[PDB]
RNA sequence: GAGCCGGUAGCGGGCGUGGAUCCCUGGAUGUCCGAAUGGGGGAACCCGGCCGGCGGGAACGCCGGUCACCGCGCUUUUGCGCGGGGGGAACCUGGGGAACUGAAACAUCUCAGUACCCAGAGGAGAGGAAAGAGAAAUCGACUCCCUGAGUAGCGGCGAGCGAAAGGGGACCAGCCUAAACCGUCCGGCUUGUCCGGGCGGGGUCGUGGGGCCCUCGGACACCGAAUCCCCAGCCUAGCCGAAGCUGUUGGGAAGCAGCGCCAGAGAGGGUGAAAGCCCCGUAGGCGAAAGGUGGGGGGAUAGGUGAGGGUACCCGAGUACCCCGUGGUUCGUGGAGCCAUGGGGGAAUCUGGGCGGACCACCGCCUAAGGCUAAGUACUCCGGGUGACCGAUAGCGCACCAGUACCGUGAGGGAAAGGUGAAAAGAACCCCGGGAGGGGAGUGAAAUAGAGCCUGAAACCGUGGGCUUACAAGCAGUCACGGCC
RNA sequence: GCGAAUGCCGGCAUGAGUAACGAUAAAGAGGGUGAGAAUCCCUCUCGCCGUAAGCCCAAGGGUUCCUACGCAAUGGUCGUCAGCGUAGGGUUAGGCGGGACCUAAGGUGAAGCCGAAAGGCGUAGCCGAAGGGCAGCCGGUUAAUAUUCCGGCCCUUCCCGC
RNA sequence: GCCUCUAAGCACAACCUGCGGGAACCCGUACCGCAAACCGACACAGGUGGGCGGGUGCAAGAGCACUCAGGCGCGCGGGAG
């Protein structure tokens, strides 16, 4: 999804905080999903990480571009 | 270092001798001093205006200090 | 870097009890305030959060052939709720 | 027989083998070019565990170990791998040219 | 270029030619400790003051940004704006600085200015245009290699120690700065006319600079990075890249046999047993990128150098020089010079002043008591290549979860352990046992290649067989003969 | 190119199946479990402790503690038992303790004095202790922890308000 | 901690005192632990800091003897002698 990449580029302020912040919870509530369907859960927990690393990555890009 | 000099370097070192001569009055000399020394200076002050001091050490103490005398 | 994510539950027997009436154990980042907790659990869970207590436990013992190790830390941490709300889900559960 | 290889899912030779009766080839490894030509192995007679019919054995086996399988078999077995003269626009397609000629072309077959 | 989610294969889930794994250059936070520096503290943990935020708000508690010490010069006001420090295997400079041992004792001496403690620069530091060398009216920075001699010589002249100039060679540039005198000058003192500190001219190379009078006189020289842009070398990723097939004993064939071939590349390794032509991106060769580094060649930026006589002298050092205490020197006490300083005396401005010849009259030499830098020898952490160098008790002790297991209070010490096979095909399942483990079947070319399982030989311990033995004295044996087999 | 250096490294024999099995506080019987139990589990006889072989605080040690399985290595043989193997689960405190405070010896050290350098010394300030100071205790409750969990009764400090 | 004044605010929003509302974090606790779990290279008869020490008997009492509780019977047995 290089493609999330993107959307990221696109967002910003309060946007791409609040986006990472909602989308960490979400990987929480994968962490919780540690003992449950688990299978096809997989990928959603390395890469989620890995997504919201994207986010993260990016808020330096833009605010630290900024200043 | 907490006493070179001041008005330049005069901190340091040395190996010292002895034995008991008749060279060139009679025979060879005699030796037996493989020793070891200090040797050095001395400090004072004066005043910039009410309130000074020196430090420094001894002769390039002396005419120094004069230095500043003059100013 | 600021993720308030700070938990994996404890799903320990006797952690169960407390899921049962109002005290629910849960295991917390090694380092998680008393208020840390109140806060996480408090804000990601809309809970009562009434005394949080807390104890961490490293591990130990297990052998790898001709080496060994004994794994890292587990952080244990138990807050109770108010009303008896919360958590409820997780709890039918474990 | 490094982090470069031949013939890939491919099809091709086995020259001094126990085979030779090239065919199409399971998958290869990188460094340790290891591939598989789905053309001999075993059985293993297996586990005995249900993974296998509860009463089991083992049965696709080909870990395909030598690298006495002649690359590539243009209309054309024996050959070596050529390169490009692009002739096109971006031009690798390093496909292989030897005598007849091959470059697993993306249409008709892989 | 088409496979991969690390050494782990296994489970349970995946991603990618609409350049996935990975290779490099740059990214981003990058927990806590550590020079640690906001404070404290048995480092890898507990405390705090300010603006920010969130939460149940205040009390509380996180993320954030923050806030040691230092000397450094600046707005000397209220002081904001730079630097160091902590490292680093061997290498380097300076500080300080040792016994053994030798002298078949051992005190001058030798080991040595060595080992060791230290501070400090680096990437190299070291040294570096002559008060030099040297006696022919002669050389001309420094450094390093050979030579110069192991002579000149130093010395209980005992053990020993042990130059230099010149020759050969590598490498080759020189520039500065107070130096009152100028003036500018601003600050001063107190004012006219000293000193202070900024800009010059001067800004001493082999000596003059300057000030006053006339010859002046109108374009080539770049550093010690001047400095800037370049082909920028590599850093890691690159890629092509010559010619063989049949047969054939064979578990194997690359071998024995038939023919065909490559080649400015018969360097090696890998391919089941020994291929130039099967694999290798190699020598054959070419290859290569916008990042990180310049010796070159080139430019430009070129700071800054670059003329003539004359004329009363003003113009690089506080210490030269002398005497006593010593260091350096091939100089150990000395006829002993020079250089370097601890101590007391205590000058000179180019007729100045030391240097050669203790010293004296001469001649000859150089111009000190400030400053800066290339290059040629150093060293090995780290990369690459190579060996009448090692092969697992030698190699680094370290061939692979060895600086750790383990001894020690600590400083500190410091092991062992490598190999099954061609590839897992490594052991279904039947059989005794609680188990191991033992017998079968399949492995297979072998399993007396079976899992520390290649080769696995000596000591030692076992089962079986032949001979031999209970009136025998002898480490041993071994010469003869006879019974046995 | 080595018997041979009380040599080095490693194996390996040797008294030798002898010496001992770590305290003269004693065991013996009966069922139970196992594949096998003098040597494990219950039960019944007996002895040895008790002012210790007591129970508790701390120190140091840190896994183990429990629960299930399990022994071939380990307990000086035994073992089906373990403080042994695998796994899983297990100590929470506004009022206990320590720090969010205090000071000693002493150490550090902004100043200051002082060493060839590495420093020595050192006010104040700081570190520094079951020495000071400080707000609960009792009954119940698990395999396991509890003045922490739960309940009962009694407080503590600091914040906002009134 | 009680008080006692400066800074200085306080004094109109400081301290003493009520009641109500509200907050109060960090590290520890399992078990051994006079010891086969700590200090001796060992399940070593050595050592190791405070705490009534239950009863009875004896002039006295943590000496003594039996015992209270609670702790053991030592980790190789049998066997003659």
């Amino acid at each position: 999804m290089r493609k999330q990449l993107e959307e990221a580029r696109k967002l910003s302020p309060v946007e791409l905080e609040k986006l990472v912040r909602e989308k960490k919870r979400e990987l929480m509530e994968l962490r919780f999903q540690a003992s449950i369907g688990q299978l096809s859960q997989n990928h959603k927990i390395r890469d989620l990480k890995r997504q919201i690393a994207r986010l993260l990555t990016v808020l330096n890009e833009k605010r630290r571009q900024n200043a | 270092m907490k006493e070179g000099i001041h008005p330049k370097l005069v901190p340091a070192r040395i190996i010292c001798g002895c034995g008991n001569v008749i060279e060139t009055y009679s025979t060879k000399p005699e030796i037996y001093v493989e020793v070891c020394s200090k040797c050095h200076p001395f400090y004072t002050g004066q005043q910039r205006f009410v309130d000074t001091e020196g430090r420094v050490e001894r002769f390039q103490r002396r005419y120094g200090d004069s230095y500043r005398k003059g100013r | 870097t600021a993720y308030d994510v700070i938990l994996a539950p404890v799903l320990s027997e006797k952690a169960y009890a407390g899921f049962a009436e109002g005290k629910y154990t849960f295991w917390v980042h090694p380092k998680a305030t008393k208020t840390e907790i109140k806060n996480a659990v408090e804000t990601a869970f809309k809970v009562k959060v009434v005394k949080v207590n807390t104890l961490h436990v490293r591990g130990k013992k297990k052998r790898l052939g001709r080496y060994l190790g004994k794994r890292p830390d587990r952080k244990k941490a138990i807050v109770q709720v108010a009303p008896g709300q919360k958590i409820e889900a997780l709890e039918g559960l474990i | 027989m490094r982090v470069k290889m031949h013939v890939k899912k491919g099809d091709t030779v086995l020259v001094a083998s126990g085979k030779y009766k090239g065919r199409v080839g399971k998958v290869k490894e990188v460094l340790p070019k290891k591939y598989a030509v789905i053309v001999e192995g075993v059985n293993i007679v297996k586990k005995a565990v249900r993974v296998s019919p509860k009463y089991p054995q083992g049965g696709f086996i080909e870990k395909e170990a030598p690298l006495h399988a002649s690359k590539v078999r243009p209309i054309c077995p024996a050959c070596g791998k050529p390169t490009r003269v692009r002739k096109k626009f971006l031009e690798n397609g390093k496909k292989i040219r030897v005598c007849a000629k091959c470059g697993g072309a993306l249409d008709t077959e892989e």
